């Protein structure tokens, strides 16, 4: 997860904090990259039905 | 809530179509059938001798159904303790029926 | 209908149902909230559409 507040070049972007909350899904964003086992998943940034 | 309708060719690729929604509130009002009865003004089915499943004034169980006739004054349903139906006796008439295990 | 209301014990409730909003009971004994207790009872009241 990236947060580009360097694109601005000046970082008065560092007054604003934005982060991913805690989901409704079985699982934290963050802990992912734990060796979790799936059949698929796809992302996106879009409202999908059912995710 | 929804039922997603999905996609797939030959079970490799996956994909959202679509979905059905439905509403509901609990009660007795409306029942679901399995099939389209017709003809018959009031429905119902009794199968007797060997083993059936059975919704008997919402008991829900499967075992075998036998006639008989016993002088059971009182209501229609008889349970079991654990609340599992002994017998039953068909409302309109006098006739009883017994449930068992098979 | 007698004193404070009651219905006499031994009566035969022929046609008296019991009230509900949903499911109905078939077998058994409970404490319920219903509509009998009396402050009048009228026979063969003589309804018409004159009335
Ligand atoms: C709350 O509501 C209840 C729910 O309805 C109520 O309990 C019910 O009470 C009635 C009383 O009005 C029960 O009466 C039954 O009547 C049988 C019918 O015959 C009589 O009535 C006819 C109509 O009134 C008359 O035509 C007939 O009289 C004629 O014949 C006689 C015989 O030829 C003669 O002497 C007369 O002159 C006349 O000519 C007659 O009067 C009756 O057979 C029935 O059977 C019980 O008694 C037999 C004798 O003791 C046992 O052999 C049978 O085996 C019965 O006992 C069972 O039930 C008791 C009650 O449940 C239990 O204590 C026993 O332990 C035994 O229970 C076992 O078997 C059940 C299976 O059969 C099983 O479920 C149990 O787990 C256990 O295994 C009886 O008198 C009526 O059936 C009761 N109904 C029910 C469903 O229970 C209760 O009273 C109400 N509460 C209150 C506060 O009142
Ligand atoms: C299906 O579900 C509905 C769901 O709502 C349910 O209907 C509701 O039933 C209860 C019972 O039928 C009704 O609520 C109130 O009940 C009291 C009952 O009397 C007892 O309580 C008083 C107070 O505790 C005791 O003094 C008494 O001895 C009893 O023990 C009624 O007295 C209430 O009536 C009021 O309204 C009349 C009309 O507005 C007035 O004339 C009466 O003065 C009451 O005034 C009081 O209540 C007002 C409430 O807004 C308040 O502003 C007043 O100051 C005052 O205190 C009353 O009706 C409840 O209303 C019912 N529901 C609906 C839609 O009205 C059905 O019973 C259920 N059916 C079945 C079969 O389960
Ligand atoms: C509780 O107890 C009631 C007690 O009456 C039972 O309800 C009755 O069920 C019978 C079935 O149990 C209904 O009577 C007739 O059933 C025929 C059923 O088809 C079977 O039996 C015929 C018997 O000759 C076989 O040929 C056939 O293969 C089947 O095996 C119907 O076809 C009858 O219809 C004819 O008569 C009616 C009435 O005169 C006409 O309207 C029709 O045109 C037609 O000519 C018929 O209905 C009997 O009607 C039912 N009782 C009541 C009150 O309606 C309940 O079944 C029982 N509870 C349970 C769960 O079983
Ligand atoms: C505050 O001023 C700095 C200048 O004092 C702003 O940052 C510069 O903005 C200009 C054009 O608006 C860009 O060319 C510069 O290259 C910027 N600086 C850098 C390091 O890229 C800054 O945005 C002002 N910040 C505010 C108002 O938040
Ligand atoms: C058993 O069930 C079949 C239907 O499942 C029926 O043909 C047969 O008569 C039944 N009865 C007995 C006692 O064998
Ligand atoms: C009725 O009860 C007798 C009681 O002795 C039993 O032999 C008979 O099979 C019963 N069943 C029916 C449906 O008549």
């Amino acid at each position: 997860y990236i947060y580009n507040r360097v694109k601005s070049g000046s970082p008065g972007d560092s007054s604003w904090h934005i982060y991913l909350k805690s989901g409704t899904c079985p699982f934290s964003f963050s802990k992912l990259n734990n060796f979790q086992k799936f059949k698929t998943i796809c992302f996106s940034t879009v409202e999908v039905p059912g995710s | 809530c929804n039922f997603p309708l999905e996609a797939t060719w030959h079970y490799t690729s996956y994909t959202i179509v679509g979905a059905l929604y439905v509403t509901w509130s609990e009660g007795n009002s409306i029942t679901g059938v399995p099939y389209p009865v017709s003809g018959i003004r009031e429905f119902s089915n009794l199968v007797l001798n060997n083993c059936t499943k059975y919704n008997i004034y919402d008991y829900v169980g499967t075992g075998i159904i036998r006639s008989s006739n016993q002088s059971l004054a009182g209501g229609i349903t008889y349970v079991s303790n654990s609340g599992n139906l002994l017998g039953f006796k068909n409302v309109s008439t006098g006739n009883i029926f017994i449930v068992t295990p098979c | 209908v007698q004193q404070d209301g009651r219905i006499p014990n031994g009566f035969p409730f022929n046609n008296w149902f019991l009230l509900t909003n949903g499911s109905t009971l078939v077998d058994g004994v409970s404490r319920l909230y219903q509509p009998l207790r009396l402050t009048c009872l009228w026979p063969v009241p003589g309804l018409k559409s004159s009335t």
